[PDB]
């Protein structure tokens, strides 16, 4: 089967849009702990670390499932 | 979830989800969207996985489907899971995320959802697929994890099945 929508990394980004307006679903109280007021700019945009650049080039497992192996 | 003419559709209806143990698990439903500016609206205002605190999951699966192992998508289907070190989650949540409602895994309509776990000392990214005995699809979303992530070439990755 094949996709009729499809949009690459950049084409989902190009349409990200900050937007003030917070949909209603998220204003329900049992999603406070999780709720953003503030609109984020994707993490995309961010650009690594030191850190984030040496553990996504070199090691990611947590040490827990490196200790099964 | 209405869809106005201006914005740019998703193949699917794809419904967010959250869950946290409280001393209990129990997902809640957040709300569904249909279009890519509709994604944004709730992904960019939810916290990052890696700022939840506690024993707390987020969940994105199509519309319809529930993402316990009593739907019956999932009694026939499997999921990936990468186990990875803390810090990382948030960025390959994202990834996934945006690769899954972008049709990049290319694999029909065998695509059932992803979850981000964050645990107390590792975070636990996965994406469920309808049929774990198709091995010719459980195959190419390992590979396209890999890509799409940029994971190492040495990552642990599982799958794992209800059987």
């Amino acid at each position: 089967k094949l996709a009729d929508y499809r949009y690459g990394r950049e084409e989902m980004l190009a349409l990200f849009l900050k937007d003030n307006k917070i949909p209603s679903d998220l204003l329900d109280k049992e999603f406070l702990p999780i709720l953003q007021e503030e609109p984020l700019p994707p993490l995309a945009l961010v650009p690594f670390t030191e850190e984030e650049q040496r553990n996504f080039s070199m090691s990611v497992n947590s040490a827990a499932v490196l200790r099964l192996t | 979830p209405h869809m106005l003419e201006a914005e740019h559709p998703l193949q699917y209806n794809y419904t967010f989800w959250y869950s946290r143990r409280t001393p209990e698990q129990n997902i809640k439903q957040i709300g569904t969207f249909a279009s890519v500016e509709q994604f944004w609206r709730f992904y960019s205002h939810m916290v990052r996985p890696g700022d939840l605190t506690g024993h707390s999951d987020f969940h994105l699966f199509k519309e319809g489907i529930k993402p316990m192992w009593e739907d019956d998508a999932n009694k026939n289907g499997g999921k990936w899971i990468i186990r990875l070190r803390k810090g990382l989650a948030s960025r390959c949540w994202e990834n996934l995320i945006l690769a899954m409602l972008g049709e990049q895994f290319m694999v029909g309509e065998e695509i059932c959802g992803a979850v981000v776990s964050v645990r107390f000392q590792e975070d636990i990214i996965s994406i469920w697929n309808k049929t774990a005995s198709d091995q010719a699809t459980t195959a190419r979303i390992r590979d396209t994890l890999r890509r799409v992530l940029n994971l190492p070439p040495n990552t642990i990755m599982e799958y794992k099945t209800h059987t």
